[PDB]
């Protein structure tokens, strides 16, 4: 009810980010949403003495028909002071990734009950554009904690802990982790039990609230079943020259990750200048070397540790037929997680929609495991991604990304 | 008197840490001083400026400029220094409407709102920074000191604050009259509708009456400006639009500057004249910016210019947007990285046209360029109309499917249909997914000495076919490409090629059909002639038969 003082980082002005082009349906949705927010006091119109701007668009969350306003506060979040005053940080719960069900709640509507520091509000300015710039863009700023801003969970944290005390005391084995506008609630109960505890939890926030438009939803995950991708080599009875070449190439790559990998004896099978399709019998020396390599590859990579002070990097490869591989790492060749998708939803003839869904799933995994989002290296031309990703986005956060323009040879090794 | 509502002031600040201007007033002639004193007395009578005491420490210089061919002087207060120190503002005019996104209107009336400008008060706490001094006659008394009470012409914040103040005044009128449009440009309001003229003129009078609520008077003797409007380089008419006349000069010899001006005109023209091209003429501007340097026009530039003159021989107009109809965008390949497009709703009635040029880069292909053009038109269309057009593209559906399913990147083009108008975009080659049974296998390699730039490229095959070629003035990368070229030259229609060059694989896996490297282009021409090609990569220096032998032959 009283505002927490907020500042930008030293020697740092507010965001001045261009609003990107919006479709007619998104503009009309935003006009309707913002007219109601304004009536409710959450936002107010601003004048030309506020030169700041942050982009806005609109999404439909997974399984809903109602538009949600999404502000892209990535720039404001970079420029906002860090929040360690009451707590150096919320030590990330390593047990969340171990639960049999984790449900993700959109709780961001709660933030609107806390006023934003009057001196910081100008920095949350945003614009609803008009088609063809025929009328002046509608300019607003927030009067309350905005969804998507990194300060909002920080400032609301005291209020959230208090709302949740009764549920936590009564259900002590539940893991509850907050990330931006999401609440992650992990249990090891039967899903019907689980859903009921989730609904129990909603009521505490409905109760406190006295309506939240997306609180009723639930994104159900199951991280104990999350799969990884170790390095595996083919098991064959007939090896062609080409097969052995590909094997030697894969093993050479793997030897950058794993010390003791050897290819001497396998390379020796190819002596001469043979046709690619010719079948080569493995010698005993080569079968032994291969077996030794297989055994090395069953072990974990050496010297792999997470440093919370370093960025997480996520790489994605398109494998075809709807399949995507990915790796999350901080240092080259020291993967912290690898994985693979294929279940790409309602996107069989759309690569970009599939990639956008993969980016969201990887980010979700990253949040659950380390409590932060990775920086993506995306296999797509910048202009294609920027034109389309907002059409498929369903999450209330947005990670950072860069673009890969040269085809990586290593895609082959993750197939 | 009738009370009027005040116009809310915008609070204004100087940039952090800066103070107001303290700029010396230049000496003026006795003649200019008398003129400024009379001018400012009138401005003061009208409430625009007020005299101030000597405490105010700020100053901005004032000038007197003779309005040409008149005995009347005009005052100029030079706010350059205050502007450097004034905060930045939100500028709403950054995006200007494109005519092709406008809607047809039966009537458009203009209203002069120049007098309103001076009903807009300046933030009381900022006025002190606008102080200026008329020097005294003979410098024998203190100069007369004034500050502004209204938005000064030439001050940084005046356009943004005037527009935002007028928009706020206009908002309830527009909201409650959804059957008109209102647009502010300079000191004029443009009001458009589809109403019968009597109702339309009624709305205009009602608007004049709304404006009076703030004491804002508009001239009775209605505006002289009438359709067609000359606005931002366009001509707007009630039911069509075009660019203002495009006249390409005749010239016996061309300067850098002339060619820059020519290309700018062509670019402007290309939004409604279909087919405009500027590649060859822009090529002439490469690198140099000596504005007076003469450049001979290539024969290719002369043909491009001649083709453009023909396109521009007679007027072309665009139609306005009908939201009840779909938007269609059709694209053609023009050659040399150039693409042209038309956006229409009814056949043969374009809303607008435009062009797209290949991005600078080492290697490229037509499918990528077409995709980029689609992505550009899509974004332009979202800006102008708020929706993606349906596309008509010169690429077969099966070609696109083969491309995107096998391309290493994610890629997508929105709803489209094939239009069979040459030249068609096609896939010139496609590499095999598996080694070819029965096709000879070429193990290729090259190497170069970094100091002497001498090198070798060659191959050895499973049939004992071998070649090594000595090369001069070369590099490891070039020799690695030369080796693949040799294998393609000397093989039959089906071939397996084994390379250890990550560089060459990176290029070939990008699937170029044209390159800045003539060696890559030679490789592409060979690939086009094959029936099947499988390219296999192996790590260098690993004892891999075939690879090891050729590496030995070429590194010697
Ligand atoms: C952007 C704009 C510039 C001018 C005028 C600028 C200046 N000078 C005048 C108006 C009224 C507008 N605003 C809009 C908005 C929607 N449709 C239209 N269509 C429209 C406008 C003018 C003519 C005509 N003749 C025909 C149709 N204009
Ligand atoms: O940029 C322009 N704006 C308006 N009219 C023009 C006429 C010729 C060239 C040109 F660049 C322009
Ligand atoms: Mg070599």
């Amino acid at each position: 009810i009283e505002t927490v003082p907020v500042k930008l980082k030293p020697g740092m002005d507010g965001p001045k980010v261009k609003q990107w082009p919006l479709t007619e349906e998104k503009i009309k949705a935003l006009v309707e949403i913002c007219t109601e927010m304004e009536k409710e006091g959450k936002i107010s119109k601003i004048g030309p003495e506020n030169p700041y701007n942050t982009p806005v668009f609109a999404i439909k969350k997974k399984d809903s028909t109602k538009w949600r306003k999404l502000v892209d506060f990535r720039e404001l979040n970079k420029r906002t002071q860090d929040f360690w005053e009451v707590q150096l940080g919320i030590p990330h719960p390593a047990g969340l990734k171990k639960k049999k069900s984790v449900t993700v709640l959109d709780v961001g509507d709660a933030y609107f009950s806390v006023p934003l520091d009057e001196d910081f509000r100008k920095y949350t300015a945003f614009t609803i554009p008009s088609i063809n710039n025929e009328t002046p863009g509608i300019r607003y700023q927030y009067n309350v904690l905005p969804q998507g801003w990194k300060g909002s969970p920080a400032i609301f944290q005291s209020s959230m802990t208090k709302i949740l005390e009764p549920f936590k005391k009564q259900n002590p084995d539940i893991v509850i982790y907050q990330y931006m506008d999401d609440l992650y609630v992990g249990s090891d109960l039967e899903i019907g039990q689980h859903r009921t505890k989730i609904e129990e939890l909603r009521q505490h926030l409905l109760r406190w609230g006295l309506e939240p438009p997306f609180l009723w939803m639930g994104y159900e995950l199951h991280p104990d079943k999350w799969t990884v991708q170790p390095i595996v080599l083919p098991e064959k009875d007939s090896w062609t020259v080409n097969d052995i070449q590909k094997l030697v190439g894969k093993l050479n790559w793997a030897s950058q990750i794993y010390p003791g990998i050897k290819v001497r004896q396998l390379s020796k099978l190819l002596r001469g200048t043979k046709a690619l399709t010719e079948v080569i019998p493995l010698t005993e020396e080569a079968e032994l070397e291969l077996a030794e390599n297989r055994e090395i590859l069953k072990e974990p990579v050496h010297g792999v540790y997470y440093d919370p002070s370093k960025d997480l990097i996520a790489e994605i490869q398109k494998q075809g037929q709807g399949q995507w591989t990915y790796q999350i790492y901080q240092e080259p060749f020291k993967n912290l997680k690898t994985g693979k998708y294929a279940r790409m939803r309602g996107a069989h003839t759309n690569d970009v929609k599939q990639l956008t869904e993969a980016v969201q799933k990887i980010t979700t995994e990253s949040i659950v495991i380390w409590g932060k989002t990775p920086k993506f290296k995306l296999p797509i031309q910048k202009e294609t991604w920027e034109t389309w990703w907002t059409e498929y986005w369903q999450a209330t956060w947005i990670p950072e990304w860069e673009f890969v323009n040269t085809p990586p040879l290593v895609k082959l090794w993750y197939q | 008197m009738v009370p009027i509502s005040p116009i809310e002031t915008v609070p204004v600040k100087l940039k952090p840490g800066m103070d107001g201007p303290k700029v010396k007033q230049w000496p003026l002639t006795e003649e200019k001083i008398k003129a400024l004193v009379e001018i400012c007395t009138e401005m003061e009578k009208e409430g625009k400026i007020s005299k101030i005491g000597p405490e105010n420490p700020y100053n901005t210089p004032v000038f007197a400029i003779k309005k040409k061919d008149s005995t009347k002087w005009r005052k100029l207060v030079d706010f350059r220094e205050l502007n450097k120190r004034t905060q930045d503002f939100w500028e709403v005019q950054l995006g200007i409407p494109h005519p092709a996104g406008l809607k047809k209107k039966k009537s458009v009336t203009v209203l002069d709102v120049g007098d309103a400008y001076f009903s807009v008060p300046l933030d009381e706490d900022f006025r002190k920074y606008t102080a200026f001094t008329i020097p005294s006659i003979n410098n024998e008394t203190p100069g007369i000191r004034y500050q502004y009470n209204v938005l000064p012409q030439g001050w940084k914040g005046s356009p943004a604050i005037f527009q935002s103040s007028m928009t706020k005044i206009l908002e309830p009128f527009a909201a409650q009259n959804p059957d008109i449009v209102i647009y502010q440009y300079m000191d004029d309001l443009y009001v458009g509708s589809d109403l019968e003229i009597g109702q339309h003129r009624t709305k205009i009078e009602e608007l004049r009456q709304h404006l009076l609520r703030w004491g804002l008077t508009t001239p009775d003797k209605k505006h002289q400006k009438e359709p067609p409007f000359l606005w931002m380089g366009y001509e707007l008419h009630p039911d069509k639009w075009t660019v203002q006349p495009i006249v390409l000069p005749e010239k016996d010899s061309w300067t850098v500057n002339d060619i820059q001006k020519l290309v700018g005109k062509l670019n402007w023209a290309s939004q409604i004249y279909p087919g405009i091209k500027v590649r060859q003429l822009s090529k002439l501007l490469r690198g140099t910016k000596a504005l007076t340097e003469v450049i001979p026009l290539t024969e290719e530039a002369e043909l491009e210019l001649a083709e453009n003159r023909e396109i521009l021989k007679e007027p072309v107009h665009g139609v306005y947007y009908d939201p009840s109809k779909d938007l269609i965008a059709e694209i053609q390949k023009q050659g040399q990285g150039q693409w042209t497009y038309q956006i229409y709703q009814e056949p043969f009635k374009n809303l607008k046209t435009g062009k797209y040029a290949r991005m600078r880069g080492a290697h490229t292909n037509d499918v990528k360029q077409l995709t980029e053009a689609v992505q550009k038109i899509t974004t332009e269309s979202i800006v102008i109309w708020g929706k993606t057009p349906k596309f008509k593209l010169p690429i077969q559906k099966e070609t696109w499917e083969t491309w995107w399913t096998e391309y290493w990147q994610a890629t997508w083009i929105p709803e489209w249909e094939f239009v069979n108008t040459p030249p068609l975009v096609k896939l010139w080659y496609q590499l095999e997914k598996e080694p070819i049974v029965g096709a000879e296998t070429f193990y290729v390699d090259g190497a170069a000495n970094r100091e002497t730039k001498l090198g070798k490229a060659g191959y050895v095959t499973n049939k004992g076919r071998q070649k090594v070629v000595p090369l001069t003035n070369t590099t490891n990368q070039k020799t690695e490409l030369q080796a693949i070229y040799l294998a393609l030259q000397d093989s039959g229609l089906e071939v397996n090629i084994v390379t250890d060059s990550q560089y060459a694989l990176g290029i070939i896996q990008a699937q170029p059909d044209k390159s800045e490297s003539e060696l890559v282009n030679q490789i592409i021409e060979q690939l086009i002639k094959k029936e099947k090609v499988y390219l296999a990569w192996v790590p260098a220096h690993k004892g891999i038969g075939g690879n090891e032998q050729v590496d030995k032959l070429v590194s010697a």
